């Protein structure tokens, strides 16, 4: 895709994260298990949501074809009404075939830098305190615990903190 | 000491299509079209269509005699018609202005029907012999729109100057029909009309109309060489109608106060079942139960129905490409 | 030592809807949309608009007494129609093809006046006594249309057949009009055209036409329980009219040499005022003063105007969202 | 953002940056400043320019309404163009309003991208001789004085003229 | 040692344009616009079209002496009216109905000409020297047209009532055309005749028509001040037609089965050469011969063609900026 | 551009490069040459294909004016056909050409973030085996023939099989 992540360099979507679109999962002495990152999953569901009721707002008008009949010697004006119905029919269904198209196509970019861009933000806090695997995950070069996981999840990660002993463990 | 970025995968089948790519499977999706009916009318805002059943919108609105069980006052959220209604026309000729009068009753929501002229109205002729094998009742051979009045000269005497008024002091306009009959030949007339030339004029504020006989032999419909005529009108609220006619006039009899709706009109021809049912959307092929912004089901509705278009399908992603690991 | 990289942000309160988020403020943008109007009529291209005041479009052209003022030529970028103007048809009667009527002189830009058929063109009959006090002018009760003569017998004489032809040798063509009386009874019919089957009859190259009378009593209409038939027409230019009747014509006296606008034709129904001022954009609610792509005043115009549209604003973005800190 | 930039890893914007849309702020002993980057915004408003200007000729048609008038038996006919009227308005309206909130949306994007890729330009030049704050900030490891800055800002930035005394700094 | 990532650049000079930017040069690019043709017309669906050469389309099914060429039998994909054809209604007159007749033939493939009243149908008339110097042939000064009858009286004796009656017991529907006489004078009309109230009626199933002479002088068309009104009418299969007259009627002579199409109709008015070739799409000023998607040509036409835009270019890129080095 | 690669980063384009849209140049022992990137190239081909069909399609109807005639008094009907025919013809235009200008701009940035996907993916296999030059290009720290080369190209190459030779050399 556009931005790389999603069937891309994360070959692949989890199963065992129910609980939202994006997120993580961590390994260490207590175990390991999924969560989803709450912030950048509600904002895109808000988003998705504005563009769904946006396209049915906007599609809130109907033409009316009528019942109207036309006699033998109506034919023009009765052959009009049918061009004319016809038309807008075309239009119509052009405009929100071509619209579902595009728009699905967009929806899932979207997705796919939501993904990128959660990654980005979590390289940028461990910096070279944990080795970039190139499959989305990161090794840490420090113990990392569940308040130390939750800390790189929530964006509070304290990188001076486990410096010095993933610089030992690096060299 | 691991933590890995990832999205949500999970069992769904569904696809979509892009610009770029078909048949892309996603977590989560929504179907905007509708492409479900219930083939059936149903009343619309609490008020029950009009079945119009054998008898034709022009069989109805003119009286024709096997058209009783439609007679008098009518409420209606939409028009039904049969399309093998039989009973129509009776009497050959031809309704003018027919389309335009369709759209017209299309347009209201209740007739209430009252008598305009009084068969006393017109003095020195015949208002019992109106009758024709042409238009059965459903009891006796020879009967007449129960709207109109064929008029005929009294025993061997001359056919006079007859008038009438209507003036309608009311608040709602009303629907009204008349005829010129034309016989197969000048025995007929005579007989009928007695001789001399005749003509039916009639007037009010906004309207002006002359017809004289035309005599001729058309081929024979439901027994009948000789034609009618028919016309309708509307006399506005505080118009009067005046009628004037020395012979060949098919009088005025019932009319109908019309009430015109603010909402939309439809007549849908149909042969499908009206049964005890609510609706907020009904098409010509059936009623919309759905929360969908388009529909595939017919361009021809009455109600609140969405959009149609001629898709099969409209669905868009919401969610992101399903990539299930294995 | 350092150096950022960063974004513009400034004290901008505005705001715009994207897809994705509603009242996104951002550092700049442009509204396409114009809402706002001058309450008034302009010139257009330096032309001024005709007021027909207190005269309907039929009693201007067909000069009834009391519309005077608007009498003779008139050259107009558009036409403004008063609500309430009373001076239309005086002399009761239908002016058949009204709308096509309408549509024909709004597409003009002048008209000519011109006498096509002076009353000397009428030999045997008498084209003085033809006033009504269903016409009055401002000063006498009792008068008649400007452009048409009402002929009636010479006393005791009987109606001859009349004759009359003009040949449009000019380059443009004429708008012309004329009628036919029906009188109430046979009495005024005797009393003005005296006795025998009526006709008028009239064609040209290109139009036949034939009209009889048709007595009757209609209900009263400005005193009067008879009626006239007007008709109007375009001779083209190199063609000829006949006209020739036995009696109850109501004859073409002046018509107009019309002139067609190459622009779009308009005639406004308002009671807005005419000002001196200039406009390239004149809606029939007011003129528009705009640079903007969009408008929601108006989809009724003449001159150059932006596209009608029902949205209340259309603000593109064209700066970025807006992050002042704090 | 689609890019994380804008209200992103760069968290707000520069009111101090009056003369473009996109930029730096730089501190050395001659003291610190806003400076936009004349090519970028330049780019972007031809861009945005004609975006609009597009958008202004694209919608330069009209579709134009009737005074005519239909009389009584004239229902069918006078209620054609009324439908046919209210269609076109209504087709317009959606072309409009659909147009503005999807290029609103892209238009957005854009600005985001244009300063994901500034942010990019220069974390190329100055590779190893800074240090990355994470915040669209760098911190030089060597002294950079105001030709230094606006050979970085210029995209002529010297990196081995500063290697050997950044190199020595970092370690 | 070195690998670097790059992409493709080429010789194309071929640009598109974008919303953000015009004039970009790519590698790539499809044109979805037509706007080619070959100046002509061909045949469509291996049927030629019908050429009416040098007459219109009135003086083809009228059957204009000079239109001889055309007479009888015509299969067509679509017809070529030429704009400056002579031959048309040659006796002065107008013919009812006229642009429905049109749109009418227009939706047809084939009529069959066939005699549907022989002229013994009329018994006590003469139907031998209905010609007129008006409607001349190539050969002789005075023909009429060979679709109708002009009927007179024979010598001296009175005109009768003439009758005649067609059953249409074939499967399609009957074109078919009839008139009425107007002289300039009562001295023509009784010369031709006879004394008395004339009248035409006509009638079938659906259909009622009736009308008499109206007697006035119109300026001269083609040597005559007298006119004709030209009447058409369709015999559906099953139905049939009553003709009843006693004077000035043109009769129905010969007529044409009706083939109606499936297939769009047209009728093209053009000085467009007709060639002997194929094509898909034909549009009135020409042929189209593409694969594309859109086309500036016309929008008239008829066959499979492409979709009509005002656009000079419709370029999708396909591939990428094109940027070589050097 | 938006993904900052095509006229980005990588100044130009090659000529060179005749047989794919994306691809790499490589320089060894055994001498240097273009290849196309196939996996990448196709993919974007079909992507492209889709939807220059998927237009085409969408665009396969015609409204139909016609030949029909109106009389003198048949100035309103005839007007009412016009303005309806002019109508869609405008409708018709800009839908077409409004969606030109769009997939144009969209279709570039397609291939935009493609190019930069692809150096994307060679900068994560390659790790600090290689040099970045900043313009596409990477110099290898290690002797790389032409297995090694066609391994990059393939996204099977051997970080670890090179990684002492190139930390001394880099070293
Ligand atoms: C992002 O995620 C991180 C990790 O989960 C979270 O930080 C933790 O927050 C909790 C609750 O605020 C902290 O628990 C308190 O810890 C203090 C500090 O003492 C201990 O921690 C330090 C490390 O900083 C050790 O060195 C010490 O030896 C201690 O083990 C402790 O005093 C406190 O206990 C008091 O308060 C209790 C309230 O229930 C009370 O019951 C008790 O009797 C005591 O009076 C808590 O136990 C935890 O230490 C944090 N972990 C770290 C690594 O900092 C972030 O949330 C908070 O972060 C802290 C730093 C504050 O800034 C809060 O305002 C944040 O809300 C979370 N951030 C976000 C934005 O979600
Ligand atoms: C991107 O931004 C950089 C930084 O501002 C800019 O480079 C500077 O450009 C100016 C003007 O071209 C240079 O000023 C001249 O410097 C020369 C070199 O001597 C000094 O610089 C070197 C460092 O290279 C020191 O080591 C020496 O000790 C000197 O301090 C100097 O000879 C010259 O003086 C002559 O010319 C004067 C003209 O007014 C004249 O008055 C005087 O009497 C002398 O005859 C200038 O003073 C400045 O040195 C550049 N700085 C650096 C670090 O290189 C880029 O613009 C130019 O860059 C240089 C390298 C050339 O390639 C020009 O073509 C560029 O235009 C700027 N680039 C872009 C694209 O905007
Ligand atoms: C991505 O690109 C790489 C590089 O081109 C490619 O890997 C090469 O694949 C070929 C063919 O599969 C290999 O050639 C065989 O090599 C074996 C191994 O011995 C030699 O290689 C090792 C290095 O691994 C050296 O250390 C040794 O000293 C040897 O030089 C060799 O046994 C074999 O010879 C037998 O098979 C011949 C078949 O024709 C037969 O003729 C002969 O008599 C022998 O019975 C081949 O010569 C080559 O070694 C690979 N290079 C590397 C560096 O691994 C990838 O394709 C394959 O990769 C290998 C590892 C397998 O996993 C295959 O399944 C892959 O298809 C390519 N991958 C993709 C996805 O395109
Ligand atoms: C998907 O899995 C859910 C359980 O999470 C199950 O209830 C549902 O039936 C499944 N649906 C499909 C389409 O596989
Ligand atoms: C893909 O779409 C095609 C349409 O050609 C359809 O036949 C098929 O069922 C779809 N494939 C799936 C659902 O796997
Ligand atoms: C018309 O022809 C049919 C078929 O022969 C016949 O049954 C019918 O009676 C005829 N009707 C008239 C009116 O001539
Ligand atoms: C009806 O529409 C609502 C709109 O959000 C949707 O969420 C809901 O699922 C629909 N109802 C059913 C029963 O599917
Ligand atoms: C914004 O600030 C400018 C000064 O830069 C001032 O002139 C203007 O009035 C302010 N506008 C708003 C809307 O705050
Ligand atoms: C956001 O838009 C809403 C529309 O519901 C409006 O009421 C409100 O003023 C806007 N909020 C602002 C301008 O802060
Ligand atoms: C009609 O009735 C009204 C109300 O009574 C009356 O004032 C008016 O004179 C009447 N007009 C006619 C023509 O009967
Ligand atoms: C009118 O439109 C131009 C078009 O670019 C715009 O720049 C200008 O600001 C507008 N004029 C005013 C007074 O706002
Ligand atoms: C481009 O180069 C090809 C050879 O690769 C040549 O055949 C063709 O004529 C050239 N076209 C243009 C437009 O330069
Ligand atoms: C760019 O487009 C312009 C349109 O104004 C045209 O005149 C010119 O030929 C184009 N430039 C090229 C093809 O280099
Ligand atoms: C009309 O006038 C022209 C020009 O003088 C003349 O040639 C023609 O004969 C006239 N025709 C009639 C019918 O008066
Ligand atoms: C006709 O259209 C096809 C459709 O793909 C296209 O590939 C081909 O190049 C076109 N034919 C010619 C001769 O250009």
């Amino acid at each position: 895709g556009i931005f790389g992540a999603i069937a891309g360099f994360i070959e692949g979507g989890w199963t065992g994260m129910i609980d939202g679109w994006y997120g993580y999962h961590h390994e260490n002495s207590q175990g390991s298990g999924y969560a989803a990152d709450r912030e950048s999953t509600q904002k895109a569901i808000d988003g998705i949501t504005n563009k769904v009721n946006s396209i049915i707002n906007k599609m809130n008008t109907q033409f009316e074809a009528v019942d109207h009949e036309f006699s033998n010697l109506e034919r023009r004006i009765g052959n009009l009404n049918k061009r004319m119905e016809d038309g807008f029919l075309d239009v119509w269904t052009y405009n929100a075939e071509l619209l579902v198209l595009l728009e699905n196509e967009r929806t899932l970019d979207l997705h796919d830098a939501n993904v990128k861009n959660l990654y980005e933000k979590v390289k940028s806090q461990l910096r070279d305190n944990a080795n970039d695997l190139g499959n989305g995950c990161f090794e840490f070069w420090h113990k990392c615990d569940n308040e130390c996981m939750e800390s790189v999840k929530n964006g509070t990660y304290d990188y001076p903190k486990y410096q010095k002993e993933s610089k030992l463990n690096r060299q | 000491d691991k933590i890995c970025i990832g999205y949500h995968a999970n069992n769904s089948t569904t696809q979509v299509d892009t610009l770029l790519e078909k048949n892309v499977t996603v977590t989560h999706s929504v179907e905007l079209l509708e492409n479900q009916k219930e083939k059936r009318f149903c009343k619309i805002m609490n008020k029950a269509p009009l079945d119009l059943k054998d008898c034709t919108i022009e069989g109805w609105i003119l009286g024709n005699p096997k058209c009783d069980l439609l007679l008098g006052d009518q409420s209606w959220s939409y028009i039904v018609e049969r399309p093998n209604a039989q009973n129509g026309i009776c009497y050959p000729g031809v309704l003018n202005e027919l389309e335009e009068l369709k759209a017209f009753i299309g347009s209201g929501e209740r007739v209430e029907r009252f008598e305009m002229f009084p068969k006393s109205t017109w003095a020195g002729v015949d208002t019992s012999r109106g009758v024709t094998n042409a238009c059965p009742s459903y009891t006796i051979d020879s009967s007449f729109y129960r709207n109109l009045v064929w008029i005929v000269k009294t025993d061997s005497a001359t056919y006079p100057v007859i008038k009438g008024t209507y003036n309608n002091t009311g608040t709602q306009p009303i629907l009204y029909f008349w005829g010129v009959h034309h016989p197969l030949d000048t025995t007929v007339q005579d007989n009928l009309y007695g001789s001399g030339d005749k003509y039916v004029r009639m007037g009010t504020e906004s309207m002006n109309f002359a017809k004289s006989p035309e005599i001729a032999a058309r081929p024979a419909v439901n027994g009948q060489r000789s034609r009618i005529d028919y016309y309708w009108s509307v006399l506005r609220p505080g118009e009067t109608l005046n009628v004037e006619s020395n012979g060949n006039l098919i009088a005025p009899w019932y009319a109908y106060k019309f009430v015109s709706t603010n909402k939309k009109g439809a007549v849908f021809k149909s042969d499908l079942p009206i049964e005890n049912c609510d609706a907020t959307c009904q098409t010509i092929t059936g009623v919309l139960r759905t929360n969908k912004t388009f529909q595939n089901v017919s361009p021809l509705w009455i109600g609140e129905c969405p959009k149609y278009v001629k898709s099969e399908s409209l669905r868009l992603a919401t969610g992101l490409r399903n990539v299930p690991q294995i």
